[PDB]
């Protein structure tokens, strides 16, 4: 049709083409045209005089109060940061020098300087850099604490709520215990006085960051705490925060009934709200696919992170630790979705594609990286007992013990020596070595993870199930113990049969590890009786798979806010 | 710990005491330094005199608002004929005021 | 095949 | 062990002789024929540096003595925008 | 901690507030300016540094900084990874002021010239010799306006200068006219009543004329630079002498001659300039050549790696000289281990010079061409110790694609009866034996003898390789041994006679002798080549024992007299 | 192991 572009859009082009001499007067614009210029510049591809304009704090929080298009200013920042300058790291050190020659100075200017800090820091914090936001936050927070005041005690719990999430982010979770610690006296402070605040955010990132402690009880003790102190006037991001820790907190508690309805909900809100090219909405669908995957409904819950990255790559760009962790998630979700297959192609190929992204972004050292690392482990390892070749498969096997090494000390140094994921790290370690046809160390690493995941976590539960199947099949298989062999498999199938139904699809390796155990072993009459076992739970497989997708399931809901979240607290006695 | 800066016109001391330490102490300093007997100084912070009894912490010189890195001045003034002149601290020389960059032409 | 999944990401 | 640092505009910022020799050209300036001063302080004349860029030279002196090798976490020293300028070459020149 | 430094803190400030004094920065002391600009660096923000470097204005107070000169060398590449074209913006700058200011005087003019000779001069220590070649080109262009004494004598001073750029840059025919135009100016300066010292354009004809494999021509014209070293010149002339010089006398097999020289070299390197110097850089790479050259392969990987790791800390990353120490280590490594196999690491820094190369050159560029073929050689070894056939014919079909590349760039540019081409032959000859193409692999080893043999004498080391892996494709694969009998004989007669007994080749030449006869029924000659073969090993686990090549020059061994006169009279 | 080196870089 050749429909003629708009002047706004023709001057903005005219003018970024003369940008060599009017740069300083840009920077005098209203702040609609100033980040339509700067737009320009990006889509021109000169991130150079793009990149030397968005360096400074004062141009840059004229560019963060258009928060209709912080959608294309995410996509910038990453784009500047991809190009090879510090962006993040400029604005945060610019900030923090900023604010100490102003914390003396009066009240109003000190105000100004904490609103410039807290969009600055939300955005850090959406765009993923936590490093470089914390220190934008710590900032702020020193600015909070030089006045005795009540909206200063505000703006402190503001800030140490904000900080406790760019430092769960960040994987620095024994500075999150003291932050919380900060938190919490300010907040008694402050209801001291007879002002209470609102700790559903404080709670909710306490959730979160005990939840990544691998202390799933006590997470979901603050879970419920954060859901008891949901208010009508909270904004949708804090609700759906909490509402996706909730649900995060009960699936790895085996609620999978409340879970259900708690991020059904929150992906509601998230797509209703902010819309389905949200960084919000992605991190709701990343929180929903993990309680798919951990309630056994892989098909969608693969289709579930892919629309989770979907919305992340488009949004920030390429190289982010979002992207990164939606690429993790998507590769062990397609590594587990193919696991009975053998197509490992996809799945590798997000699982490498989230390790280039965190050792450019992060440092080797990181913990965060150390579950990338696992991601690729599992996929690589399997890739090695599924190839044709002998070389190739050692290959992979002596690169998946370096990865799970890694990961291992990376976790022992950073939560410690006995909790869920250091025994996670020693299952995987013992199914390794099953692989690596070293099955003596194979029985240590899995009778160390049972101790570990029994003593902390039930003896009824998820992982403990697959541990359990996992050192059931090495020693049925392998190490030939069949005592054990056959507790350990009764053991898995009675706690995959109470968790999950038996339309578990977990069930399916421990009845062939059984029906080879008791060939193996005699008592024909109990291997057909298992065999017509195996095909009534292939026949309950085939019935009732044909389901939508969970994206559907997420329709307008018929139960609003204060009707989930009363419905998940009533239920809790 | 306190740090100031004494203030007499032009001159400008920068000198080192602590919280504790007395007002009269900081004369002896300043008759350590411009050989006048603390009779004959009076030192006044921000319009204000101070006690010769009273301590450095009790006339509001506390260790977060004189830091060595930004110390807290302290006026000062000399007798002349049985008198005392009111304080003068000359501002210092003003910097060249960098233009806003977003000022519009 | 031999085993079981792989606990977790 | 006090040192008067006279500066272009007529200060005269009496600072302890100890701070002053953290730079080295108030050092340099201080050997030699400088030191002749018999009359207590010695007089430092500083006819390119200014008033308001002195003060901020001696309030770094006082905060470098104070604060050397000291355990504690350093605050970094407050400098104006619209004063870095001028503080930059002048600690250039005073190699402090 | 102990507390940050005015200077720093008022650096720090002054960044901090960059819009409100970018144009005060230029003003500030040149010292200044620097610190200042390398806190940008530091800082991150190189978006705003490379709108600064590409200024010839600024860019001119950054060069005149010569004790943080290593730091603006990382600096002015990170820009050049970053990917602003600092170095031909600023190439275009100043050819766009000598076009402006041609029409001039010429006190003004030479200063312009000044400007030009040191900003050159960065350039081509940076390794944009592409772009340092326009500097200089208008450096020329300056000097030949006017014909008095001093504008000839800067003219031959650039022509010394724009001969270096146009080697860096492979583009030895424009080299031979640039050396033409130096000689020219020269002997109109002699005419004049005025000597100039011509031992740097001689020293950069003699790398010109070995890089293009005239190894007499370069001998010739490195001991006719080597007579010309004088006490009064510049370590950065007399270094570079010595080290084409060297390179020269070990092409032309004088091994004890080019000891002493690049030793010196390497000791006035160390001396002057330091041990984290690209000068020394370059000098630790030519000795690791003359030990790579001289069986000495054990510790030539102690030496470039030395070298790189040098050059790899002031040049940053993507760099020409990165890349050349990475094609050169990766060489080296390829030799060392051999006999080991383990070329993951010989691998690693083969493709890592040529994704630099291939970022920076043109595809039609010689220096990738060697890179290339370095790949392809370790590629053809890992192929044939691997145990999938897939990879054995996927990795020998890269090395194809590889070797023909190579020799397609070394016979546009050398021609078809070099030396480079010829080795290029040989190389194919090796992969096509083994790709099992036997006949083709004859032809092409028949090939690269015959230049050989045309050229570099008939007991060269370069002929020896040929006719040794010419008969090893005889014996080992055709069975041709009485053919193959003679070339191993020739080939012993090599070694014994250039390296003695020690040589690493002499291996795999005696295995191949004692197969050749076992096969045919001179037993009694296959166990005393046996023992042979053992006492070859038992010597070189004795000359195992040789202490590190950087320990070897110790401190002060000679002096630049000494040495150049000892070369002289040992012809 | 049936061949020698290779010819310079
Ligand atoms: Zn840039």
């Amino acid at each position: 049709e050749w429909i003629p572009e708009t002047l706004y859009n023709t001057a903005i082009s005219a003018v970024v083409d003369n940008y060599i001499r009017s740069r300083r007067d840009i920077r005098s614009l209203p702040e609609n045209i100033q980040f339509d210029v700067y737009y320009k510049l990006y889509q021109q591809g000169r991130l150079c005089q793009l990149g030397s304009e968005f360096c400074e704090l004062e141009v840059f929080a004229k560019v963060l109060r258009a928060l209709d298009k912080r959608h294309l200013l995410h996509h910038c920042f990453q784009a500047l940061m991809d190009h090879g300058v510090k962006v993040a790291s400029v604005l945060a050190y610019s900030f923090s020098r900023r604010c100490s020659y102003i914390a003396e100075s009066d009240a109003a200017v000190k105000e100004k300087a904490i609103q410039v800090g807290f969009v600055l820091g939300g955005f850090l914090s959406d765009a993923g850099w936590y490093s470089d936001a914390e220190k934008v936050f710590l900032s702020c927070l020193q600015l909070c604490t030089l006045h005795d005041e009540m909206l200063h005690w505000f703006r402190a719990v503001e800030c140490c709520v904000r900080l406790l999430h760019v430092r769960n982010g960040n994987c620095k979770y024994h500075l999150g215990e003291e932050t919380f610690k900060l938190a919490q006296t300010y907040m008694d402070k402050l209801s001291k006085h007879g002002q209470q605040a609102n700790k559903a955010a404080l709670y909710g990132e306490l959730c979160a960051l005990l939840f990544a402690k691998s202390h799933y009880d006590e997470a979901y003790k603050w879970c419920i705490e954060a859901m008891k102190e949901i208010t009508a006037g909270l904004p949708v991001k804090v609700v759906v925060d909490v509402l996706r820790q909730a649900s995060k907190a009960c699936v790895v508690k085996r609620e999978f009934k409340k879970a259900e309805q708690l991020i059904k909900h929150a992906v509601y809100l998230a797509r209703d709200h902010f819309g389905s090219k949200h960084p919000k909405y992605s991190d709701t669908l990343l929180d929903y696919g993990f309680y798919l995957l951990n309630v056994d409904n892989i098909c969608q819950s693969v289709a579930i992170y892919q629309a989770a990255l979907d919305i992340r790559q488009s949004v920030f760009g390429g190289k982010n630790i979002h992207v990164a962790t939606a690429h993790e998630d998507l590769a062990y979700s397609s590594y587990v979705h193919q696991y009975s297959s053998g197509k490992f192609d996809n799945a590798l190929f997000h699982a490498e594609r989230a390790i280039g992204i965190i050792t450019h972004i992060l440092p080797e050292d990181h913990l965060l990286l150390a579950s990338s690392k696992r991601v690729k482990a599992l996929i690589l390892e399997e890739i090695a007992i599924d190839c044709h070749n002998k070389e190739t498969e050692q290959r992979l096997l002596q690169e998946a013990h370096d990865l799970h090494l890694s990961s291992l000390q990376l976790a022992k140094k950073a939560f410690g020596e006995f909790n869920v994921q250091t025994a996670k790290h020693y299952g995987n370690l013992g199914r390794l070595y099953q692989s690596m046809r070293k099955f003596k160390e194979a029985e240590e690493m899995h009778i160390k993870a049972i101790q570990i995941k029994e003593q902390l976590l039930g003896q009824e539960d998820y992982e403990v199930a697959l541990s359990v199947g996992h050192l059931a099949s090495l020693y049925n298989y392998d190490m030939n113990q069949y005592e054990n062999a056959e507790k350990l498999y009764l053991r898995s199938i009675a706690i995959g049969k109470k968790l999950f139904g038996e339309g578990y699809s977990g069930l399916e390796y421990d009845y062939r590890g059984l029906i080879k155990l008791y060939n193996s072993i005699g008592n024909y009459e109990k291997v057909f009786e298992y065999h017509n076992v195996l095909s009534n739970w292939n026949r309950l497989r085939d019935r009732q798979y044909s389901v939508t997708d969970a994206l559907e399931d997420v329709s307008t809901s018929p139960q609003s806010t204060e009707e989930v979240v009363q419905s998940f607290l009533i239920s809790q006695n | 710990d306190v740090f100031l800066m004494i203030r007499r016109h032009k001159t400008t001391i920068f000198t080192d005491a602590k919280e504790s330490s007395t007002v009269f102490e900081l004369k002896r300093i300043v008759e350590g330094i411009l050989k006048r007997p603390p009779d004959e100084q009076r030192l006044y912070k921000d319009d204000q005199l101070l006690d010769d009894g009273k301590t450095l912490g009790e006339c509001g010189f506390t260790s977060q608002t004189a830091r060595p890195q930004a110390p807290a001045t302290v006026g000062l003034a000399f007798r002349a004929d049985d008198t005392f002149e009111a304080l003068c601290i000359e501002p210092f020389s003003s910097p060249p005021e960098l233009p806003d960059v977003m000022k519009p032409q | 095949l031999t085993r079981n999944k792989g606990p977790a990401a | 062990m006090y040192v008067k640092l006279i500066s272009s505009d007529g200060h005269e910022f009496i600072v302890k002789r100890e701070h002053a020799l953290t730079s080295g050209t108030i050092k340099a300036m201080l050997s030699g024929p400088g030191q002749f001063a018999e009359n207590e302080t010695n007089e430092v004349n500083f006819r390119e540096i200014p008033s308001h860029v002195l003060s901020k030279v001696c309030m770094y002196f006082t905060y470098k003595v104070r604060y050397t090798n000291s355990s504690t976490e350093i605050p970094e020293f407050p400098i104006a925008p619209e004063i870095a300028l001028e503080l930059l070459m002048a600690a250039n020149f005073l190699d402090c």
